RNA sequence: UGGGAGAGGGUGGUGGAAUUCCCGGAGUAGCGGUGAAAUGCGCAGAUACCGGGAGGAACGCCGAUGGCGAAGGCAGCCACCUGGUCCACCCGUGACGCUGAGGCGCGAAAGCGUGGGGAGCAAACCGGAUUAGAUACCCGGGUAGUCCACGCCCUAAACGAUGCGCGCUAGGUCUCUGGGUCUCCUGGGGGCCGAAGCUAACGCGUUAAGCGCGCCGCCUGGGGAGUACGGCCGCAAGGC
């Protein structure tokens, strides 16, 4: 089950899609690696650096408290 | 010039007459920096995925503005005197990126 | 950075003939370009070591260029370092 | 930048001078001096009271406008920036489109020609003076006033400031100089920026008659004494303390606290001095 | 006297501690592998958290609590072993949630980490 | 001329996690630590929990066998200033090239000077253990320093223990990054296995340690010794 699969057309660049970036993320709020995302290297590094601008405008979370 | 993306988070407690003050001085010091609006997008309350200013909410602000570029570093130190505006991030515009 | 429209105007300062864009000429004062903006850089990072690395690159690169321009046609390499005030 | 010489004579192997950079004006202004009347450390009934002190260099004073909340809303252009013998901070000479004419002291990069104001609405700017209530939290500022209307007390000397670290209620929180943090009225005004001169403290007197153009005199060790004079005076040749360090007058010179314990402020200081 | 609140799991590679606070995480009662009697390397047992849960589990029940959220901190040995006593003691565990600080790369370790 | 990727460099800002300390609350008989302990801390209220505050340093996931740099080395994010480098077009100049004794610049850490800063860590140091002993390894403390600015120092397992440039000599496979007509092909990087050949062997092998040319640096038995003397450099340590 693969993320990028499960998504349309979307912008790597979009900082603020908080309904698609809110799914490259760990159920803890990490970045998730590239074998769940099916990114490649291009892809993944552009996805990390805009889901860090997001974090910072507070739109994703930096970490998340993991529930059983 | 260059065209940047200004992004704001103000105080989500305001009401409508102080948030059209915070709003004036913005657009003021766009102007007085020479920053030259093209788009403005105005999203309002957000629930943030974590406290910003010990608050869970943020009213967001976006400018698609276009300015010289050596003064895009002062632009964001003036926006950022208000106790009201929380966050700037002034980002370089850019083409989108796409996936599938 | 150098704007396009910067570069250009050298160019055709110090082309040759019409659209000449590789002489030592126009190579010169290409470089003599760069090498000033780093200058005026580097006087404010002094810390920029790296940067100025590329600097001694491009006063070699020129330097080399000189040698040859003036070993084919003095006249045209003493018309040339004083059209950009050089004689190092 | 201090500046250094060279050792053409012993004392000049050490001696530094600061380099007078930012000063653009070497005469005071004529209405805004009066004289300074020496004191030799001596008080009204003729008496040393402190001691060491006299033969210094003649001095005018210059009249420092320690309030600035005097003229709120009209703002004044930084005409020149000159030295003051009376204090280790640059002046800065100020002409409002008043016309009225005042120094202010000077803050770190403060500049020749640049407007400042006074005022609630003050920007936040080098130079501008505001009501504590009103700067940010986290803004640096010099000249703080420590009561309303009473005149700034707080760091004036050359490269101090105090720190907005709060606010609670009528009041602010500030780190001053000392490191000591401390609540200061909301209602007192203070100045943006640190005060200028920052090198003073890297001065290299040079030689004993740089102390006395200072107006400093010789200062005698009480071990140089005999015991009528200090209590440690005397000895047969060279003599350790032999007793707790102390004062001329006797008192203990050695970590001996000597703030006023049932002081009214006290409940103004909420952390005392760390260094 | 409250019947929900919230119960904590410090669980290090030592000693585990439980406890068990109000719904705001005013603690009510706690206790340990020390408190049910251990010393030394004794009180980093699993049967070491185990008890200590249930003394602080039965303590808790003895203030009408009856519900409890519980949240865990730390990878130590006897944490398991203190989620179930919490479970299988008459309190009613009604969430878990891990709450281990992690640095985001933070202080330099000490030396025994490196 | 037109594009590209990148922890390349410099400056100014700025985000969150965590440690520590301080404050408010709530609570009580221990906590911590180890191979096991003890020193330590704690009823003068600690540990564990919640709220508030202060401050320094480092940036989790992404992250890889990955990328960049001449080397040292470079990792949150934003902006500005700036270097190197690749590709496509095959447009300009017409051998303008290679190397490089001296010189000049850069140069991890530790160390030094002046002045800041100081949370965590931690030489020296103090104490507890361990042990026959234990000036150690382990534990509890702890000052320089680690961090910033400016100026010095100029070392290293500064390593690929492999100087730079060019031409030539099977392929297979993985990967980064461009350009295609996108299967595939073709450039530039990063690896692995191997043709011929090389090598004392181990191994190298289009990223050569193969086959050749140019130029530089260096070796000539071990110890004495990177010592002594001289010289030069450094504030010193000490370097050449
Ligand atoms: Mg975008
Ligand atoms: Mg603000
Ligand atoms: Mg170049
Ligand atoms: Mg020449
Ligand atoms: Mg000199
Ligand atoms: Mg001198
Ligand atoms: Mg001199
Ligand atoms: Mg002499
Ligand atoms: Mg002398
Ligand atoms: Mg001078
Ligand atoms: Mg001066
Ligand atoms: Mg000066
Ligand atoms: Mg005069
Ligand atoms: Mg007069
Ligand atoms: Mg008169
Ligand atoms: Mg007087
Ligand atoms: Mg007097
Ligand atoms: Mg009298
Ligand atoms: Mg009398
Ligand atoms: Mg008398
Ligand atoms: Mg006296
Ligand atoms: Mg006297
Ligand atoms: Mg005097
Ligand atoms: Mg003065
Ligand atoms: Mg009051
Ligand atoms: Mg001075
Ligand atoms: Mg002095
Ligand atoms: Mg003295
Ligand atoms: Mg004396
Ligand atoms: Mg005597
Ligand atoms: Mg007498
Ligand atoms: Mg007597
Ligand atoms: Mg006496
Ligand atoms: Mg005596
Ligand atoms: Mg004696
Ligand atoms: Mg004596
Ligand atoms: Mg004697
Ligand atoms: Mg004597
Ligand atoms: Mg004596
Ligand atoms: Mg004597
Ligand atoms: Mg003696
Ligand atoms: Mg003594
Ligand atoms: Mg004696
Ligand atoms: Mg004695
Ligand atoms: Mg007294
Ligand atoms: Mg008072
Ligand atoms: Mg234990
Ligand atoms: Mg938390
Ligand atoms: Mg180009
Ligand atoms: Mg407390
Ligand atoms: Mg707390
Ligand atoms: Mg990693
Ligand atoms: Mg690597
Ligand atoms: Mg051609
Ligand atoms: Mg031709
Ligand atoms: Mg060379
Ligand atoms: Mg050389
Ligand atoms: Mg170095
Ligand atoms: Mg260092
Ligand atoms: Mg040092
Ligand atoms: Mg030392
Ligand atoms: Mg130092
Ligand atoms: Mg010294
Ligand atoms: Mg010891
Ligand atoms: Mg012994
Ligand atoms: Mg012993
Ligand atoms: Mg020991
Ligand atoms: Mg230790
Ligand atoms: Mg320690
Ligand atoms: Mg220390
Ligand atoms: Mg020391
Ligand atoms: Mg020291
Ligand atoms: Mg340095
Ligand atoms: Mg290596
Ligand atoms: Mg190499
Ligand atoms: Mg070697
Ligand atoms: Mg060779
Ligand atoms: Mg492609
Ligand atoms: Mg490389
Ligand atoms: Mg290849
Ligand atoms: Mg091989
Ligand atoms: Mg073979
Ligand atoms: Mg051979
Ligand atoms: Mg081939
Ligand atoms: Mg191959
Ligand atoms: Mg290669
Ligand atoms: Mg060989
Ligand atoms: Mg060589
Ligand atoms: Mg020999
Ligand atoms: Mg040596
Ligand atoms: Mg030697
Ligand atoms: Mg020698
Ligand atoms: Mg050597």
């Amino acid at each position: 089950a693969k993320v990028k699969a499960t998504l349309g057309e979307f912008d790597l660049r979009d900082y603020r899609n908080v309904e698609v970036l809110k799914r490259f993320l760990s159920e803890t709020g990490k970045i998730l690696p590239r074998r769940r995302t099916g990114l490649s290297a291009k892809e993944q590094r552009i996805l990390a650096k805009t889901i860090k601008r997001a974090r910072i405008l507070g739109l994703l979370p930096f970490t998340e408290k993991l529930v059983r | 010039m260059r065209r940047y993306e200004v992004n704001i988070v103000l105080n989500p407690n305001l009401d409508q007459s102080q948030l059209a003050l915070e709003k004036e001085i913005i657009q003021r010091a766009l102007e007085n920096y020479g920053a030259r609006v093209e788009k403005v997008e105005e999203l309002g309350l957000r629930r943030l995925a974590y406290p910003i200013a010990k608050d869970p909410q943020g009213y967001f602000l976006w400018y698609q503005v276009e300015m010289p570029e050596d003064r895009v570093n002062d632009l964001a130190r003036e926006l950022r005197i208000r106790d009201n505006v929380r966050r700037v991030m002034v980002v370089k515009s850019q083409e989108p990126f796409l996936a599938n | 950075p150098i704007t396009k429209e910067e570069k250009q105007k050298v160019i055709q300062e110090f082309a040759r003939f019409p659209g000449d864009t590789g002489s030592t000429e126009v190579q010169v004062a290409l470089l003599t370009l760069r090498i000033n903006r780093l200058s005026e850089h580097l006087k404010v990072h002094k810390k920029d070591h790296h940067s100025h690395r590329g600097l001694l690159m491009m006063v070699g690169q020129r330097r080399r260029l000189l040698r040859y321009l003036q070993r084919e046609d003095p006249e045209r390499y003493r018309a040339l370092i004083e059209k950009l005030g050089i004689r190092g | 930048a201090v500046k250094k010489f060279k050792p053409y004579t012993p004392s000049r192997r050490f001696m530094t001078v600061a380099d007078f950079s930012e000063i653009t004006k070497t005469e005071p202004e004529k209405s805004l001096v009066k004289p300074l009347k020496k004191t030799g450390g001596r008080n009204n009934q003729g008496r040393i009271t402190v001691r060491f002190r006299g033969g210094g260099h003649k001095r005018l004073y210059r009249i420092i406008d320690f309030k600035r909340w005097d003229k709120v809303g009209i703002p004044a252009k930084v005409a020149a920036i000159e030295y003051d013998p009376n204090r280790s901070a640059r002046i800065a000479l100020l002409h409002y489109v008043d016309g009225e004419k005042r120094y202010i002291i000077a803050p770190d990069g403060l500049q020749v020609g640049q407007q400042v104001v006074a005022g609630p609405d003050a920007p936040i700017q080098v130079g501008n003076a505001l009501p504590l209530r009103f700067i940010p939290v986290g803004t640096v500022v010099h000249a703080v006033e420590l009561e309303p209307k009473k005149g700034a007390k707080l760091a004036r000397a050359a490269g101090t400031s105090a720190q907005i670290q709060g606010r609670e209620g009528d009041y602010v929180i500030l780190r001053l100089p000392s490191g000591e943090l401390r609540k200061v009225h909301g209602e007192c005004y203070a100045t943006v920026g640190a005060v200028g001169n920052a090198d003073h403290k890297n001065i290299v007197l040079g030689k004993a008659g740089r102390s006395r153009w200072l107006g400093r005199r010789p200062h005698v060790r009480g071990a140089a004494m005999n015991p009528v004079d200090h209590p440690h005076g005397g000895g047969e040749g060279r003599a350790p303390r032999g007793r707790p360090p102390a004062s001329p007058w006797g008192w203990q010179t050695k970590g001996l606290k000597t703030r006023k314990r049932r002081k009214p402020s006290s409940r103004f200081i909420i952390a005392r001095r760390k260094k | 006297q409250v019947a929900s609140g919230r119960a904590y799991i410090h669980a290090s590679y030592n000693n585990t501690i439980v406890t068990i606070t109000d719904p705001d995480g005013n603690p009510i009662t706690w206790s340990s592998g020390g408190v049910i009697g251990y010393k030394g390397s004794r009180k980093g047992t699993p049967y070491a958290a185990q008890l200590a849960a249930l003394d602080a589990a039965k303590k808790a029940m003895a203030y009408g609590m009856q519900s409890v959220d519980v949240i865990v901190r730390g990878t130590g040995a006897g944490r398991e072993q203190a989620i179930r006593a919490l479970q299988a003691s008459g309190l009613q565990v009604k969430s878990i949630v891990d709450d281990t600080p992690v640095p985001h790369n933070g202080c330099r370790p000490k030396k025994k980490f490196r």
